[PDB]
RNA sequence: AUACCCGCUUAAUUCAUUCAGAUCUGUAAUAGAACUGUCAUUCAACCCCAAAAAUCUAGUGCUGAUAUAACCUUCACCAAUUAGGUUCAAAUAAGUGGUAAUGCGGGACAAAAGACUAUCGACAUUUGAUACACUAUUUAUCAAUGGAUGUCUUAUUUU
DNA sequence: GGGTTGGGGTTGGGG
């Protein structure tokens, strides 16, 4: 009953496929359709991931950066699971989230996992 | 001892490890790295289960590594107003549905079932990356300053 | 710029410490757990009074200004200073103090913190008093510290000071931890 | 409401008001479902269960009620719960579990000493856990007011809301409080500026909170520059002659002072000693003292500054200032309630409140005027007096405050300084001539440190707990002479039920023997002290704090009230202990044994104060033994052989020393009278002694022999002595030593036995004599009525002890007691209400209003008269030898003491005369008493003879007294030869 | 020349507060309600005038008192029918008094 | 009101001058002549024992039936004592001790009424209400006072 | 920048 959800990016097409991860990024292209957003993840610019939003989206209720999970379709699309926006003042550090991601996963959540 | 910070994965290992090994001379206590019996968590806040009999809520949690439940407990009116304290970050949102990022801390003890002890949101992930790589470098540090103690 | 270490490296230092030293640092903790069983506040007056000759009914007159004041209650706060490594128990200046009580309430004023205190617990005002120490737990926060290793009557022991109160900075504080871990790794 | 009992703790507890559930565990689990009639569990943990004691505000058992089973109940270890229990509070204070915590957050250690913590934990309270269950078990905890038994007569609250708060406490200041007059500052002055001029260190040579505005206050300027230039301009020495002269042969004085100081050796003393009377002689009258005070404020401050007719009130209450003695002062109301808000014109009417509230005017008008007093009189009366006189009094004589010049004082000081022919921060002290006769036995004091004062402090309680260790050993078997520190009445007691047993069994015919010993602190050896130290009879010794409350002295009303009383009553104190490996007993109470009447207490703090060997004890000795630069102005030297005085342990060091001496000659002594056949008893102070023999020749060579191995070390005594006549080698000690005296019934330093009957008095004296050198008088204040209630009670002196226990002595005995001191209490009593009664107002707006009527006088002193006598004839738990069953004997014995009370109180109102008009109306209740108690004496007769029980000991005995003796008529003409 | 007039008093107004108003003004005065009006008589003129000029407002240039927390204003310049109509009044209590005091003497 | 009270006044000029020296004049050996510095942190309650606190409490008991042995009053004031008398509720005094400062003048005839409704429904006399207030205090009204109050004089004599 | 905390009550005996 337990489901894992790791932390990929682009440089991971591999793990796109079959695999419930974990998503997080500003949405760039702020789309107003509510359910299909483009935006960046951990990163300065051009981390264009399609987000397939939740049907609804809060798109003025909280700021710019949104979380949500599942499986990552191939054009970099990313099917709805759960939705975690948040109100933020201090935005990322893209480079310490990097950091984190590809040296925890890479050496010690593997030694970990 | 001190407090630990820990994810639904590393207690999920230590809870089996509990179960499988009797650890002889030992017992009442969690060890790992060492040793601990209170761990601090940021995860997500999961479904609110109504159990009201004897005990109260069961508050369920999870993190990207796994899903697990604690308890809050009060028999006529220990736990109720503070219960609500714990629960109005929650509650008062009004929408939010009922899943937020949050840190929260929690009570070990050698017994099938986890405590809740208290709670709060989390709102920039800056916080939740922070606890992750707070934890990691806390095992690297508690097992190799321990063992080079 | 400043530097930041740990709780047990600071409690280590101060273990190896002697008499006299005193040494600042940085953490990023919380406070929790005020001690309240003690008086909460002392006496002192406008122009600092080192010793003001004390007269019942709450009489004020000081002896290094030798005139009749309008009295300067301190409130004296002692807690709890944690984080993932380890605990210190602390003593907070009112200054400091007074601003973390305007933190969780801006109606009372950074000086009028003292004097509403006092007139709280006069009054019979304990019970609203006691929820805001309750509220003031696990306050993330940056906390400059000092210690001395000084003797209080013949008896050596260790003693804490807290200067500066700052709010956490997560950007550069997972930064600072962060390239520890990259230190520790590397060695 | 009959009288007070052994005790029955659970109707004491529901018997009071807050509380509303009370019960023990045992039916309280019953109750609650927990246990049922079946659970035949441990027999121990069954008592534990029925001696624990439980209450609470709530009857909040419906919470504590069973409503589900969900059997878990698993593994969790007691000490986590009691933490989770002790987390439920966080910030909640002041209970007895949260003592020793150190709540930090989620988590706690544990520190200090708690011999409570050690009596939780237990297997009974294992076993509590088993049958609460978790959330029971805490809530229990931290709500109800948990008391166990631990002792035949001590219990435990390791639980609950501490008793402390709950029982400490006892917009606002509808009168000020008008700070104080220092009139204490006014003692020990030993300083000389070289002329008159007081204080040139004074304001001579500040601010204002609440003057009329500040226009009042620039008044007040311009007249304190009025009063310095005075004081500039004004020679004292004139005045002084005038009033307060020296002696005219004061430069032979001074010269024949100087001739002794050069050359007094060994010529000195008969001299020295009719100088120093005739130097005591020196003294001013307060008549004179109050004239020249008044000279000084006429020649200064402006009778329109203080009013004409304030001025005046304020002149004659210098004399009653004055006057009035020692730890004793005049309120500043005392003076103000006869001042005038409209004597003094310049007076500022800012807002018109006296055309808003002239009484919130003339209020503010009298709080200026009286801190304006408060500044004349304590920046200028006592500065002048201090400066210029010296206040002191007599040791032997009491609170009379003697003045004297500086000059005079000073020639006395150097004449005391010829007298003195006799390493860690040091503890420094100070010296202060005391005046006891003739002559003078000054007196030592530790001051000026904090800690100074706190090690002194630490010496007072190694040595308690020295004085306790000593104790028990000479109760045991008396290492001192045995029977010597009796500490009020203790081995007094033993020593007369003893002697009574004999007396009974033996020979009443006896003789006694008095004793007299001399400067008992300079009498000791440092050398042999430490020596007898080394016999080190306590090691590893420690300390717990003491937080008891138990059985105050009043009875308490029955659930046949016919108001709302707190659970108190049982006034706290507050101990010290000591403890090692020995029984545990002191290890769980901390607190080894009181005697008392059987109701239960025991509470018990945390604290870490060590002290486990006798070497720091070694280093304080030679703290003190050795070095001490106690200055009296600059002196350092010190006579070496002996404790030094003034310190707070000299008592205690006097008697082991002479518990040193006395262990060879007592055991030489008592074992030869044991061989006689032991008609012999024995008690020694710190320097007094009696003695008691039948067989005069053998107790007379015991005098001898003592005397003898007592005085071959150098320790000499003189003062009046013994009926026994010669023993010729006692006339050759007598002619050594001390002269010899012969009298019957032994007097004592306070107390005198008719050694025939053994019957033993205290004292009796003189109206006036009683008045001086004693008196202590409080002000009613919105305190009148405990004032009184508690004043009256000053039967706690003697008169409630230490006679009304002898539990043989016959009525007759015990009543002559209770009437003497009855005498001397009214003796003592009449100037409270001869004071206090000058201000008997009827316009006290909250006293005289409650008593409805403008005659508050009568029926308030009535009430208070009527209830002292109700009181004591209720104290007569004493009285359990010839009442405690009878049942109806208690009644008339108790009005028979209070128709004593109500005799000398006659006796007394007449002398009071001056009162008549209500005299009469008290003479009225007193009659009334005396005829109703006639009427119960005539009436226990037909209730004898219709009663069966007979206790012919003493039931049967006492009546047969009280018939023979007091029948109906006879009563009272028995017993005023009785009075006779 | 000693008689001055309170009016538009709000409705069921005692006596007490108004002399105690005047009283605020610290001068001796008699003071009559009747029905909503005060008619007051001072001793002298001199006092009068002194009350005119402590009363007077220069804001709105009239004499004005605080009622029960209302301002109302007072006439000085009494009507000389009204005043004779409060001297025959005053002077009736005078002589009632007289009278009852002389009945009271003739029971006897 | 009677032995006193009240309104008016008071009456003095080195009793003394320590210790730390410092000018040390006097220096034989010290007077003296002084300057400063003062309790200067005033230091504080000297401790030890011991016996009690209604708590913010108003317990509310013995209903008046007796003392014929209790009670009464005098001296400038108070206290002890003495006697005397009463014996039902009041008339006696003396002694002794202690305490009360001084000069002048008013309280003044041994006191109540007379009449004036004189002064007053503006007067003051309480009670109980309100606003205040408030531990040592009074306010304006309400009712009732009702004569609240002052004015003449007490014996043309033994009235 | 302070920090166990200083004073109320004064009744018999001792010193
Ligand atoms: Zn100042």
């Amino acid at each position: 009953e337990q489901v894992m959800y790791p932390r990929i990016l682009f440089e991971q097409m591999a793990q796109f496929r079959g695999k419930k991860v974990t998503v997080v990024g500003n949405v760039c292209n702020e789309d107003q359709n509510d359910s299909l957003v483009i935006e960046f993840g951990p990163t300065g610019l051009n981390q264009h991931v399609v987000i397939d939003n939740y049907r609804r989206v809060d798109l003025n209720n909280t700021t710019k950066f949104v979380e949500i999970r599942g499986v990552v379709l191939n054009q970099n699309i990313v099917s709805c699971e759960e939705l975690t926006e948040f109100e933020q003042k201090d935005p990322f550090d893209f480079d310490t989230y990097s950091k984190l991601i590809h040296l925890s996963q890479s050496d010690k959540l593997s030694s970990l996992f | 001892q001190i407090t630990v910070p820990l994810n639904c994965f590393m207690i999920n290992q230590i809870v089996k490890a509990a179960k499988e090994n009797p650890q002889a001379h030992s017992g009442n206590h969690y060890e790992w790295y060492g040793a601990f019996e209170n761990a601090i968590i940021t995860a997500k806040f999961e479904f609110l289960q109504s159990i009201n009999d004897s005990p109260k809520i069961m508050g369920k949690l999870s993190d990207s590594t796994g899903c697990i439940e604690v308890v809050i407990q009060k028999s006529k009116m220990s736990d109720e107003l503070p219960e609500f304290v714990q629960a109005y970050e929650i509650e008062l949102q009004n929408n939010g549905n009922r899943h937020k990022y949050v840190r929260a801390m929690l009570k070990m003890r050698k017994n099938a079932q986890i405590q809740l002890l208290y709670f709060s949101i989390v709102n920039d992930a800056n916080e939740i990356s922070r606890h992750g790589l707070d934890l990691c470098l806390r095992y690297l540090q508690r097992k190799h300053g321990i063992e080079d103690f | 710029q400043r530097i930041y270490s740990s709780i047990e490296e600071i409690i280590q230092q101060a273990q190896a410490s002697e008499i006299g030293q005193k040494k600042e640092f940085y953490v990023y903790g919380n406070l929790v757990s005020i001690q309240m069983k003690n008086k909460l506040y002392y006496y002192r007056c406008t122009c600092q009074g080192k010793s003001v000759l004390k007269y019942h009914g709450d009489s004020f007159f000081c002896e290094s200004c030798q005139q009749f004041i309008n009295p300067q209650v301190h409130l004296m706060l002692r807690a709890f200073v944690q984080d993932s490594t380890g605990t210190i128990p602390v003593m907070i200046f009112d200054q400091q103090s007074s601003q973390l009580i305007n933190q969780i309430d801006p109606s009372i004023h950074v000086q009028e913190a003292g004097q509403y205190v006092k007139n709280c617990i006069e009054n019979g005002q304990e019970e609203i008093i006691r929820q805001l120490f309750s509220k003031l737990d696990f306050a993330r926060f940056i906390f400059e510290i000092q210690f001395e290793n000084k003797e209080f009557n013949n008896e050596q022991e260790i003693a804490y000071k807290v200067l500066k109160i700052e709010k956490e900075n997560i950007k550069e504080e997972s930064k600072y931890l962060l390239k520890k871990l990259e230190h520790l790794i590397n060695n | 409401q009959m009288l007070t009992r052994k005790e029955d703790l659970l109707t004491v507890l529901k018997q009071i008001s807050a509380l509303k559930y009370v019960s023990n565990l045992y039916e309280f689990l019953l109750a609650t479902e927990k246990i049922v009639q079946t659970s035949e569990l441990d027999t121990q943990f069954q008592e534990f269960l029925t001696t624990t004691i439980i209450a609470s505000e709530q009857n909040l058992v419906e919470n504590y009620k069973q409503k589900y089973n969900q059997p878990n109940f698993s593994q969790l270890t007691i000490k986590q719960v009691i933490d989770d229990s002790i987390i439920l509070l966080g910030n909640k204070q002041n209970y007895v579990q949260q003592i020793g915590t150190t709540t930090i957050g989620f988590y706690v250690e544990y520190e200090n000493i708690n011999l409570s913590r050690q009596t939780l934990y237990s297997s009974n309270f294992r076993n509590l856990l088993n049958i609460f269950g978790e959330e029971d078990f805490k809530y229990f905890l931290i709500d109800f007011l948990v008391f166990t038994k631990v002792e035949q007569n001590g219990y435990l609250q390791v639980a609950g809301v501490c008793l402390n708060q709950y029982f400490s406490v006892q917009k606002q200041e509808n009168q000020y409080i008008y700070p104080e007059i220092q009139r204490s500052q006014i003692f020990y002055c030993n300083h000389m500026g070289r002329e008159p001029g007081v204080f040139k260190s004074s304001f001579f040579n500040y601010q204002s909170k609440n003057f009329s505005c500040q226009e009042e206050r620039d008044l007040f300027l311009e007249f304190t520059e009025k009063i310095v230039q005075n004081f500039h301009n004004i020679n004292f020495n004139y005045l002084l002659k005038k009033f307060c002269k020296l002696p005219e042969n004061y430069q032979s004085l001074k010269s024949q002072v100087k001739q002794i100081v050069q050359s007094e050796n060994k010529a000195n003393q008969q001299s020295c000693e009719n100088l120093f009377n005739s130097l005591y002689d020196t003294e001013i009258s307060y008549k004179q003292i109050t004239n020249f005070l008044r000279q000084i404020i006429q020649n200064c401050v402006p009778n329109q500054l203080l009013g004409k007719k304030n001025f005046k009130v304020f002149l004659e209450k210098l004399y009653e200032f004055v006057q009035m003695k020692r730890f004793e002062n005049q309120k500043v109301l005392d003076y103000i309630c006869f001042m005038d808000v409209f004597d003094v014109e310049w007076f500022v009417d800012l807002k018109n409140q006296k055309f808003t509230q002239k009484r919130k005017y003339i209020s503010d008008k009298r709080k200026i005027l009286g801190d304006l007093i408060v500044f004349i009189i304590n920046k200028i009366v006592i500065p002048v007096l201090r400066y210029n006189f010296y206040i002191t009094e007599k040791h032997k004589e009491g609170s009379q405050i003697f003045y004297y010049r500086k000059p005079i004082w000073k020639l006395v000081s150097k004449l005391t300084i010829v007298k003195l022919e006799e390493f860690q921060k040091y503890p420094q002290g100070k010296l202060r001539i005391i005046p006891k006769k003739g002559s003078f036995r000054p007196i030592m004091t530790f001051l000026r440190k904090d800690k100074q004062k706190n090690i002194k402090l630490n010496l007072n309680q190694i040595l308690m707990d020295s004085q306790l260790v000593f104790r028990n050993l000479k109760d045991m078997l008396g290492q001192k002479i045995g029977y010597s520190v009796f500490d009020n009445k203790q081995i007094s007691e033993k020593f007369a039920q003893f002697i009574e047993k004999w007396k009974n069994k033996g020979r009443p015919q006896l003789y006694y023997v008095t004793l007299d010993i001399k400067k008992c602190y300079d009498s000791i050896d440092q050398m042999k002290l430490l020596n007898f130290f080394n016999q080190s009879d306590l090691i590893q010794d420690t300390y717990f704090i003491n937080k008891y409350l138990l059985f105050q002295r009043n009875k308490r009303p029955l659930l046949q009230i016919q108001n709302f009383p707190y659970y108190f009553n049982l006034k706290e104190r507050q101990i010290a202990y000591s403890l090692y490996d020995d029984d545990d007993q002191i290890l769980q109470k901390g607190f080894k044994e009181i005697q008392s009447d059987d109701r239960p207490f025991i509470v018990i703090n945390q604290d870490k104060p060590r002290c486990i060997t006798k070497d720091i004890i070694h280093n304080h000795l030679k703290h003190i033994s050795q070095y001490n630069v106690i200055s009296f102005n600059k002196v350092k030297f010190r006579q070496k052989r002996g404790i030094p005085q003034g310190l707070n342990i000299s008592g205690v060091l006097c008697s082991f020393y002479f518990g040193k001496l006395e262990e060879e000659y007592t055991q030489f002594l008592k074992n030869a009278e044991q061989v006689n056949g032991s008609i012999n008893l024995l008690m020694r102070l710190t320097d007094d002694y009696l003695f008691i023999s039948d067989s005069q020749q053998n107790a007379l060579n015991l005098i001898v022999q003592l005397q003898n191995c007592a005085n071959n070390n150098g320790f000499m005594f003189n003062d009046q002595k013994i009926t026994t006549n010669f023993q010729f080698p006692q006339e050759d000690y007598n002619l050594e030593h001390f002269k010899i005296s012969v009298q019957n019934e032994c007097q004592w330093i306070g107390k005198s036995i008719d050694m025939n009957t053994l019957e033993i008095k205290s004292i009796q004296k003189q109206t006036q004599q009683e008045i001086n050198q004693t008196i202590n008088v409080a002000i009613s204040i919105k305190n009148l009525k405990s004032q009184l209630k508690n004043k009256l009670r000053s039967l706690f002196l003697n008169q409630l002890i230490d006679y009304f226990n002898p539990n043989i002595n016959s009525f007759e005995g015990l009543c002559r007691q209770l009437y003497h001191h009855s005498k001397a209490t009214v003796m003592k009593f009449y100037p409270f209400m001869t004071k206090l009664f000058q201000i008997d107002l009827k316009k006290s707006k909250q006293y005289s209003v409650q008593y409805g009527k403008e005659n508050t006088n009568e029926n308030f002193l009535k009430d208070i008269l009527y209830y002292t006598v109700e009181d004591v004839c209720k104290i007569l738990c004493y009285l359990q030898f010839e009442d405690e069953i009878n049942s109806n004997i208690k009644e008339i014995f108790k009005n028979l003491y209070s128709w004593i009370m109500w005799d000398i109180i006659v006796s007394y109102l007449k002398k009071k005369k001056q009162f008549k008009g209500y005299l009469n109306k008290l003479l009225q209740k007193i009659r009334k008493s005396r005829f109703f108690y006639l009427k119960e004496g005539c009436k226990s007769l037909q209730l004898i003879l219709s009663q069966q029980k007979y206790q012919l000991n003493k039931k049967e005995l006492e009546a047969i007294e009280f018939i023979d003796l007091n029948n109906l008529i006879q009563d009272i003409k028995t017993l005023i030869p009785k009075i006779s | 020349n000693c008689l001055i007039k309170i009016i538009n008093i709000p409705q069921g107004t005692l006596k007490a507060e108004v002399v105690l108003a005047v009283r605020h003004l610290g001068y001796e005065f008699y003071c009559d309600y009747i029905d909503g009006q005060a008619m007051i008589r001072f001793q002298n003129s001199d006092e009068q005038r002194l009350a005119i000029q402590k009363l007077l407002n220069h804001n709105n240039n009239k004499l004005q008192i605080e009622i029960r927390g209302q301002i109302c204003d007072v006439i000085s310049t009494i009507p000389e029918d009204e005043e004779k109509n409060y001297w025959n009044y005053i002077k009736f209590k005078k002589n009632e008094f007289r009278k009852f005091f002389f009945m009271k003497k003739q029971q006897k």
